[PDB]
């Protein structure tokens, strides 16, 4: 059984992303302190000195990209293994949608199915034949051409 | 043993548990990826340059899985659509079989020759009917005269 291994290691996968969230909080909380004295040492006469809390500050926002992309690893390792997950679902509905299959053809095959194709065609050639010789011989009995001539003279004088 | 009606009233539920778990792990990702749009949102005001492009590729990432997850979903919705219709198609066949059953018994009882015989029979009898008429007419209206 996969899934509650699946679900036993997903479990995890954001136990650890929130460690790395708070390991990136905590790197924003010590940018927050530094900012201001690179505040301070702005407002305090001589401008040389924030170059260097500069150098800090950047060394901090390469860290919180760092794990920022950390994350983004282990967020695209747990989408693959819940993609798989899907991906074995299927192919099991898929095994037992054959199997319906199998037990629905064990009913009727190819050969009996010819039976009813040529015992049709036969019934209905010598239905057709029968039909379409009793029509003629009906209609050898009485007029045509004049016999539909006044049908529509009949309909006028109705309408 | 299981009748074959029951495996495939079985199956239909069983694709549609699967298309249920498909839409749940769906669901998942687009509450992931609205997290994901708050914090690129958010962490866009101050620039930072970098980690944006992390997190926008990400999303890509969250869009081509939820991308397959829908695939899977129609999927299973095609395999749902073609063992219904089988039934169908079992239905047709059993339906044509008794239909052919009740034509060939029906037809058995009148053949070619024999409607034949009856239908010249027919003919020999309008002959004979029309004969009558037309000599009976002809003799009488002939006897008369000065018109």
């Amino acid at each position: 059984p996969p899934k509650e291994l699946v679900n036993e290691w997903s479990l995890k996968i954001r136990k650890e992303m929130r460690v790395v969230d708070r390991q990136i909080r905590d790197i924003q909380r010590e940018e927050e302190k530094v900012k201001r004295s690179v505040k301070d040492a702005a407002k305090k006469g001589q401008k040389d000195v924030c170059i260097v809390l500069a150098k800090e500050m950047i060394r901090s926002r390469k860290a919180v990209s760092k794990l920022y992309a950390s994350k983004a690893h282990m967020n695209s390792v747990l989408m693959g293994m819940k993609n798989q997950l899907a991906v074995l679902r299927v192919a099991g509905s898929l095994q037992k949608s054959t199997e319906v299959m199998k037990a629905m053809q064990s009913l009727v095959k190819i050969p009996e199915i010819q039976a009813t194709m040529r015992e049709l065609s036969k019934e209905m050639m010598k239905a057709g034949i029968i039909e379409e010789m009793l029509e003629d011989t009906f209609e050898s009995m009485d007029d045509q051409e004049e016999m539909e001539e006044e049908a529509e003279m009949e309909i006028d004088r109705i309408l | 043993r299981k009748t074959p009606e029951e495996l495939l009233r079985q199956n239909q539920r069983a694709l549609n548990r699967a298309m249920r778990e498909l839409d749940r792990e769906r669901q998942k990702l687009e509450t992931q990826e609205k997290k994901i749009i708050a914090d690129i949102k958010k962490m866009a005001k101050q620039g930072q340059m970098d980690a944006v492009r992390i997190m926008a590729k990400d999303l890509v990432r969250t869009r081509r899985y939820v991308r397959k997850f829908v695939l899977m979903r129609a999927n299973i919705q095609a395999v749902s659509l073609k063992i219904q219709t089988l039934k169908s198609n079992n239905s047709m066949a059993q339906a044509m079989k008794g239909v052919t059953k009740a034509m060939g018994t029906m037809n058995r009882q009148l053949k070619l020759p024999q409607i034949q015989k009856i239908m010249m029979e027919f003919e020999r009898q309008a002959e004979i009917m029309d004969m009558k008429e037309e000599m009976m007419n002809d003799a009488i209206d002939d006897a008369m005269g000065d018109e």
